[PDB]
């Protein structure tokens, strides 16, 4: 009721395991620890003397009852679960920090981290980690600067733990009005941020390369099987473009589920196993957790970065020295299609 | 980034003023610039943020024998924009000509915009084929600005110029038209005259007002093309994104339109996606197949279902699209555009490489020879003959188009790992 | 209102005066007053503010006043000035210099600080919390314009640029002064470049 | 300290007794000179601290037949002020002869007012350049000052005077007037006729009480431009201190003119800065570049977020301001003026020296150039066979006005570390 600690001197901080409960089920005595815990960060004051009294009915009865001490703490834990929800949802707006959430660390917004890329394309060395970290903030928020988020948003910093080998993204969030927003949480949310990246940088390497069009057969007639690199180009994309859709049925999906759990429930420990859920579907789904799979995928994405450097450097028609090195690529290519076959059986 | 937009001929003043002024209808903006109090977006795609926080478009006129200028010219939608650009035959000829003599000061007006913007991602052209002013001029234009920036793209809004008979010089001027659609643009959208005039006849009764209602048919299709850029989205919010997937074989850029609902004067996804699939939702009109097609949604759509639509257009099968390598049917979803108000909601539109069109081509080729043959439409010139005395860049455009013919049907068989 | 006049004293009237002392004895600056560096001054405090304004108040003003005066004389001694062109060259690349600071220290500290000051002092209903805030004010102050640390890495160099406000009065040589303020330039630019928080501030030219 | 300020001709009386009258509104006094119960600032920067605790402004008074002398003599206007200057063609040659006989009387009325000043900081000219009775006189007048007084600065409000096509004669009256306008006066801001009508056409629809308005622009700029040191400011509360900053050669000394807000019948910093550094909100009107521009900012502004203002401004890079050696565009920020009802209180007023004025400057000159080689136009009289027989008073300004052209172009190159 008044959620005060030093109640026992002697035989956050919580209850010890050695003096818990087994006469009392473990989950009842689970929620006697949230019900105490919520005080410390309404209607809360008007019903103590209630709860008091119910308390004291208690303190009166000469017997012990499970089954009646239950619906004690289950009765409070509705009120005091209620409480949080109420507040957060709306007045810390859980629902709009979500959105960005998803805009910086799941890419729901992709336009800045795409035109940053093309801005910071000069990280390819080993970081000092003294002066790349700086020139990453400075690059970041320059970027922001000539289109959208040219008000506020100084919220986010980059930071590193090649230049992208080293990477981290942070966000401060209002810590007493989200404990439901954890370090730990964050630190997932990282993880699934630097593949989202490693995405879209191979792609966009890619997809820029293909101007044998626009400078490379404008007002020539080209030799054939010399400018033919077997149009594995072709190939390379498919596997990372319907990979890209695939990521946005994933997400939206996980997104809507959530917001539709979170408006259903009114308590805020609901909302946590809501969250917790949610999460662990974004890592096993979009595969990013650790299987044979990831590996099959990274070595993929390996081989389309080696790829994209040879079809860079070669500008106008020329084919000598180049076709050793692709050799070993469509070796490389036949290798791994014969996994990705793997996958699907 | 930044696109820069270009319109001439009247036909292309047209479809550019009415789609500058759909886009106003779209954003929530005034006709004069100023932002309502109701805004958000990404309005930097072709719209110049101008200096009384008016949303300038980047548009650049050109115009020979001003008669729809001064109608342009005296509407409260040139307050919206007005970039002082306006600067002033019906052959090809007569219209390279014209575009010979003139060609540094329109590109001084092209290199003003140039040094005005920042960035720059690719330019659209709106352009009439065999339009009579627009012809010869805007195929020199378009030789001008792809040989100044090779590093940028050319997409270009096309019309198929026949009305099923009139003009016979209109093949010839098409033809050599074709020929630096072909050689000096990356990617074409081609529209039917015929096929829009079909579907009007269709859904209504009209048939004289064609020109007005075609232009918001086109308005619509390239808002819709560009909802993806204009409002937030995740992929191919670049031109050049878009244009990437599309395209497997460089001269393979022309691109076939359709649209889900035909009449606009709960429905499910697979719905939609089958219906945007079928040739009699086309609006443009041995085997004929797709190679690749890419389709947007714009509505009101359940997004948790589309896995299980994709799985039952996929086992529905019904187009066997290609032998070599492997193309798809390709999705992407977009929100309704907000900010106006909104009628019938789900609506899609497609975007797909199809070798029907090599049909088209050849007929225009047919009409092409039997005139030739014939010998008395040619309507000789001295525009014609001072620009070529043999008439040899029709059989340079001639055997360019005998080459697509055959790129077109050595695609459709499965062995073009050989070339042809 | 004692409290505002107070910092006032710096920050016109005090204009004329300090002009007329450009072109030596105590009561020659005092009459003066009542119509490189020195100035002292001397002002009673009222005993029922003396207990709250502190002694080292005054000190902290007339450091940070000090400092401010040879930028007052290096601004007035390129004002009234007004291979030919070269001097030219060489009033352009200095008056650029000067005016940066003196917006830099002026404007952006010892004005944006004292706005915020005068928001934060009227919530002080407290005798003792009011000295806090004031000391708040003068210890962020005297780390803006730093004079705790740094004397003889950065401060030197704005020393010996001030003693060119002495050379460029007299020569009314100039080759040899160009190669020196190019050369000190680059060094504090290339020092300050990364550097307490607020100086990159200046580090944009 | 104390600036003594001149008018001249029935334009300049025009636009001080303009000037005064809205000083006088926005100051709290009558328009006796009673000061009003609700006042605090500096009011001894142009006003005599009278003897009623009257605040009389310091005006020099000079008139040649005088027409709107009458009508300011009958106003309530003439009760703020009367120290009693009023002293009596349209030729710069005869308006010079009319000066040359007078010029020690009208000196006796400069000397009343130099020994009634204790202190002398500046003079400052209201004078219509080829302005008929104004021209010559005021050039005249402005030798003689500068010959006497070498310890103070002189500015001179200057209008370009064509209306675009009338008079032929005045272009030998600007040039001459020009010449003096070098050569006797250290600090310059030109104004131009065109580009004032111009904006007075676009934000209303008055072409006819062009005077009255301009009148009304003239004045806020006037005082804008002063506001620093009429209110408690920092700095440029002298006027040599503002005229230092921008002069980095003694022949450069030209102030173009521009002003945030256009119609005048929430933003932030960084945006009015923006449209303040923009030539539409300029009101004056190869490469031309500027070469050291201030701002001043008078209005409700948030003062903590400049220096992100000025970064976000830095990194735009709107303007490749010089070559050698390093100006910028400076702020100067100032508090809106109390004491009176303030609407549309956002307003910047920007100072700049730009070398575009020589485009103006080739223009007149052109004309001139027409008229001299034409040889019908230059009216002669006896008055300028007097004044000057070979007429190389022409010659030398046509020298200093070419050497002028030279030292801006030569300026605008990256190497005046030669002079030229």
């Amino acid at each position: 009721l008044h959620g005060l600690l030093l109640d026992q001197h002697e035989e956050q901080f919580s209850l010890r395991v050695e003096i818990l409960p087994s006469y009392i089920p473990v989950r009842v005595a689970e929620k006697i620890l949230f019900v105490g815990e919520s005080v410390q960060m309404s209607i809360l004051k008007n019903q103590e003397d209630t709860f008091a009294a119910e308390l004291h009915r208690l303190k009166q009865q000469p017997l012990f009852s499970l089954v009646d001490f239950e619906q004690v703490v289950d009765r409070i834990r509705s009120t005091v679960a209620e409480h949080l929800w109420k507040l957060m949802v709306e007045e810390s707006d859980l629902l709009g920090q979500l959105k960005i959430i998803k805009d910086f660390y799941l890419l729901g917004r992709g336009e800045l981290f795409q035109a940053f890329i093309d801005t910071a394309q000069h990280m390819l060395k080993t970081p000092p980690t003294a002066v790349t970290e700086h020139d990453v903030n400075v690059a970041f928020q320059q970027s922001a600067h000539k289109v959208l988020l040219d008000d506020d948003n100084l919220l986010p910093l980059l930071h590193l733990t090649s230049g992208w080998a080293a990477l981290g993204l942070s966000y401060k969030v209002q810590w007493p009005l989200h404990i439901l927003f954890t370090p730990a949480v964050l630190e997932k949310y990282n993880v699934v941020f630097k593949y989202l990246l490693s995405v879209r940088r191979v792609q966009a390497e890619l997809q820029h390369c293909w101007a044998l069009q626009m400078q490379r057969k404008h007002l020539k007639s080209n030799q054939t099987d010399a400018i033919k690199w077997r149009l594995r180009n072709h190939m390379a994309f498919l596997v990372d473009n319907l990979q890209y859709y695939l990521q946005v049925d994933v997400l939206e999906s996980q997104f809507s589920q959530l917001l539709h759990q979170i408006n259903s429930t009114r308590d805020f420990e609901s909302i946590r196993l809501a969250h917790d859920h949610f999460l662990s579907n974004l890592l096993a789904q979009s595969f990013i957790l650790l299987k044979p799979v990831f590996h099959c995928l990274n070595e993929i994405l390996d081989l389309c970065h080696s790829f994209c450097s040879l079809v860079s450097q070669n500008l106008g028609p020329l084919d000598e020295r180049g076709a050793a090195q692709l050799s070993i690529l469509v070796k490389g290519f036949s290798r791994q299609s014969s996994l990705l076959f793997k996958i699907l059986s | 980034r930044e696109i820069i937009t270009l319109q001439l001929g009247q036909c292309g003043n047209q479809i550019g003023f009415e789609f500058w002024k759909q886009l106003c209808a779209e954003h929530g903006i005034s006709p004069e610039g100023i932002v309502e109090e109701f805004a958000t977006d990404r309005k930097d795609v072709f719209f110049y943020q101008a200096d009384d926080e008016h949303y300038i478009p980047r548009a650049v006129l050109l115009d020979l024998e001003p008669r729809v200028i001064h109608s342009i010219l005296n509407s409260p939608y040139a307050k919206l924009y007005n970039p002082e650009n306006i600067y002033l035959g019906n052959n090809w000829a007569s219209g390279f000509s014209q575009g010979e003599k003139i060609h540094e000061d329109i590109f001084d007006i092209i290199d003003r915009e140039a040094d005005g913007s920042d960035s720059l991602e690719g330019f659209v052209l709106c352009h009439s084929i065999a339009g009579g002013t627009g012809s010869g001029l805007g195929s020199y234009l378009l030789e001008r600005l792809n040989d100044r920036y090779p590093k940028k793209l050319v997409q270009t809004y096309s019309v198929f110029p026949n009305q099923d008979e009139d003009v016979v010089v209109q093949p010839y001027n098409s033809l050599l038209t074709l020929k630096r659609l072909t050689q000096n643009a990356d990617c074409v959208v081609v529209l039917d005259n015929t096929a829009l005039n079909r579907i009007a006849t269709d859904r209504l009764h009209i048939q004289n007002p064609s020109f007005s209602q075609i232009n918001q048919l086109v308005s619509t299709i390239m808002s819709a093309s560009t909802t993806t850029l204009r409002y937030p989205g995740y992929m191919n919010n670049d031109l050049i994104g878009l244009i990437a997937s599309l395209i497997p074989t460089p001269r393979l850029h022309f691109l076939m339109t359709g649209y889900t609902p035909l009449t606009t004067d709960k429905t499910t996804v697979l719905d939609v996606m089958r219906r945007l699939l079928q040739p009699k939702n086309v609006m443009v009109s041995t085997n004929h197949c797709y190679i690749a097609i890419l389709n947007i949604i714009q509505g009101e759509v359940d997004p948790t279902q589309v896995h299980k639509s994709l799985q039952r257009i996929r086992e529905r099968k019904l187009a066997n699209f290609i032998p070599w390598g492997p193309a798809s049917i390709q999705v992407a979803l977009s929100r309704k555009s907000p900010y106006l108000p909104s009628a019938h909601r789900v609506s899609g539109l497609m975007m797909a490489n199809h070798t029907s069109i090599s049909s088209l081509f050849e007929r225009t080729c047919r009409q092409y020879d039997k005139l030739r043959k014939r010998e008395a439409f040619l309507e000789q010139f001295r525009k014609e003959d001072m620009f070529k005395d043999n008439f040899d860049e029709m059989d340079t455009s001639r055997e360019i188009v005998q080459q697509l013919i055959d790129e077109y049907h050595a695609a459709t068989r499965p062995d073009y790992i050989s070339w042809g | 209102e004692y409290l505002q006049a107070m910092r006032n004293f710096f920050l016109d009237t005090m204009y004329d005066f300090y002009t007329s002392i450009f072109d030596q004895n105590v009561s020659f600056l005092n009459v003066q007053l009542q119509e490189l560096d020195g100035l002292t001054l001397s002002y009673k405090v009222p005993w029922p503010v003396d207990i709250v304004i502190s002694l080292e108040c005054q000190k902290i003003y007339n450091q940070v006043f000090l400092l401010l005066l040879q930028i007052k004389w290096a601004k007035y001694s390129l004002d009234v000035l007004l291979q030919i062109h070269r001097m030219f060259l060489l009033r352009v690349k200095l008056m650029h210099f000067v005016n940066s600071l003196h917006n830099y220290i002026m404007t952006r500290i010892l004005h944006s600080t004292g706005l915020e000051f005068q928001h934060q002092v009227e919530e002080a209903k407290d005798l003792d919390q009011l000295i806090k805030i004031h000391y708040r004010y003068l210890s962020t102050i005297h780390d803006r314009c730093l004079l705790r640390e740094k004397v003889s890495f950065v401060k030197e160099a704005i020393m010996k640029v001030l003693n060119l406000a002495l050379m460029f009065a007299d020569g009314w040589s100039i080759e040899k002064m160009e190669s020196d303020f190019k050369n000190c330039h680059m060094f504090l630019v290339t020092i300050l470049n990364k550097a307490f928080p607020h100086l990159e501030s200046l580090a944009l030219s």
